[PDB]
């Protein structure tokens, strides 16, 4: 019995999940 | 600085019988006193430490 | 160290970190806009809201900025304080903050960049907590007076000092003080590091990139005594330079282009630099608005040296290159205008390298010689050059016309020189 990213979605507002957030500060370097 | 530049404009106007009516010396002036103007406000009277 | 600095060390460890209440109304109630009594009555999220009502814009301007919407700009990015995260992830952070304001560093005329990043100011401290950047990302605006209130906010660096009587200042930064923030030398450093970090990340616009060349050029202005202080200039000017050829961009191509002709006006190099100048400049000369630019480096480089080979041939690497990117009718042409400027000392350099490797076009060479008045000795080493290729190479109608025009203009000169090398009446049996 899994979550589906789209439960996780709010999931990720309601707990305070940084950690996607957090990947997304760490993902980009010299984008262009 | 204008004014003595009006000076030099002035008389260029007023005792001037060929003419081209034209604002070229005084704007001949002008450029040179907004040069003295572009390097009076390039200088600053505070410290400028290193 | 004292006890006292070694206390108000721990002031610059967290000068950010807002412990006391009185901190927190220090920490938060100055930002770019507000003023300090509205400022200090800001919640978070009301200034994230107008964030992204300036951010948006921004993004639709140009879709660059839609990342920091994912990311810096995200409904998850209020809560999160800077000293909360590691190092590791605070590296993170600075490196979005940075990328991010050298991309807002063209677009910060517009009240959308000055609402966007007063957010990140009050978000992320980066008037403390990453300065350098802030400063360098926008430094060239240093007549607007958003920049003068981005100076009252700023915590200096030792760095940026020509600005510590400039901060909470009415009138605005001047133009010399612009001339003494560049005239240190490890200042300069600090500005390659953000012109080489946005030439790989191609965010480079003209407006500042016009201050930069202006900044660089009164350095060298500033430093026309101190050729020691000017010795140690030359390898923070010329990576900036030939870093800059690197660019696609032709705006950032004739800036290195005024950049090498202002250092070597100003400071004469040894030849083979100048050769390194000329592949460089050649290697990447494409697109049509940097040509005619490049083209008068070139009359100014080969004119700023003086020495032994003072007007040699070129080396064929550089003698093709150079005809691979412009013709000889490009030079045919530039002869011929009515500016004419002095390119006397590229020309007469030049033939030779025309008269050993190619040899095919030297009614190209009249043409080009009876063009511009040269230098004395140039023409005489022209007609040496000459002279060895009437002995070695083939004798052809194009040479005779060549010293049939050199008999028609300075005939004894001719004369002198056979008297130094062969006869007179040898080059009447010549043809």
């Amino acid at each position: 019995p899994p979550p589906d990213e789209e439960e996780q979605l709010l999931a990720k507002f309601v707990f305070g999940d940084t950690t996607d957030l957090q990947e997304n500060l760490a993902k980009f370097n010299a984008d262009f | 600085v204008l004014a003595a530049k009006a000076a030099v404009s002035l008389r260029y106007d007023a005792l001037a019988e060929d003419r081209d009516d034209s604002g070229d010396i005084g704007l001949e002036s002008r450029a040179k006193v907004e040069n003295r103007l572009s390097q009076l406000e390039g200088r600053d009277l505070r410290t400028t430490p290193k | 160290s004292s006890l006292s600095d070694q206390l108000a060390q721990v002031a610059s460890n967290n000068a950010t970190v807002a412990l006391d209440r009185k901190r927190r109304q220090k920490l938060h109630s100055a930002s770019l806009i507000y003023n300090s009594k509205t400022a200090a009555t800001q919640d978070y999220d009301f200034i994230f809201e107008n964030a992204s009502k300036a951010l948006e814009e921004l993004s639709q301007i140009e879709p660059k900025f839609a990342i920091f919407s994912r990311t810096l700009f995200s409904e998850s990015s209020i809560s999160l304080d800077r000293n909360v995260q590691t190092k590791e992830e605070i590296k993170d952070l600075d490196n979005a903050i940075n990328a991010y304001l050298l991309l807002a560093s063209s677009k910060w005329y517009l009240a959308p960049t000055l609402h966007a990043t007063e957010w990140l100011v009050r978000r992320f401290q980066i008037h403390v907590k990453n300065t350098e950047m802030l400063l360098l990302s926008t430094l060239n605006y240093y007549q607007t007076p958003v920049f003068k209130r981005i100076l009252s906010i700023i915590k200096l660096p030792p760095l940026f000092n020509c600005l510590s009587n400039f901060v909470r200042s009415e009138k605005p930064p001047t133009a010399l003080t612009m001339i003494k923030l560049f005239n240190d030398m490890d200042f300069l450093k600090l500005y390659t590091s953000y012109l080489d970090q946005c030439i790989k990340h191609n965010a480079t616009y003209t407006n500042q990139l016009l201050f930069t060349t202006c900044c660089f050029i009164n350095v060298v202005a500033f430093n026309s005594n101190n050729d020691e202080k000017l010795n140690q200039l030359v390898p923070i000017l010329l990576e900036i330079s030939a870093k800059l050829l690197a660019s696609k961009s032709k705006d950032c191509q004739i800036a290195a282009h005024t950049i090498l002709v202002v250092f070597a006006t100003a400071l004469p190099l040894k030849k083979t630099i100048i050769l390194a100048a000329m592949e460089t400049i050649l290697s990447n000369l494409d697109a049509k608005e940097a040509k005619h630019s490049a083209l008068l480096t070139i009359c100014k480089l080969f004119q700023t040296l003086k020495g032994q080979g003072n007007v040699d041939q070129l080396p064929s690497k550089i003698f093709k290159l150079f005809d691979s990117k412009f013709d000889t009718v490009s030079i045919l042409t530039f002869l011929d205008k009515e500016d004419k400027p002095v390119c006397d000392k590229f020309i007469t350099s030049y033939t030779r390298s025309i008269a050993r490797y190619d040899r095919s076009k030297l009614n190209i060479i009249l043409s080009l010689l009876k063009k511009i008045r040269l230098e004395r000795y140039e023409v005489r080493l022209i007609i040496t050059d000459l002279i060895y290729l009437s002995e070695i190479l083939e004798d052809k109608s194009q040479l005779v016309e060549l010293f049939e025009y050199f008999i028609s203009i300075n005939e004894d000169l001719v004369l002198k020189c056979l008297k130094s090398l062969g006869l007179t009446g040898e080059l009447f049996e010549i043809r």
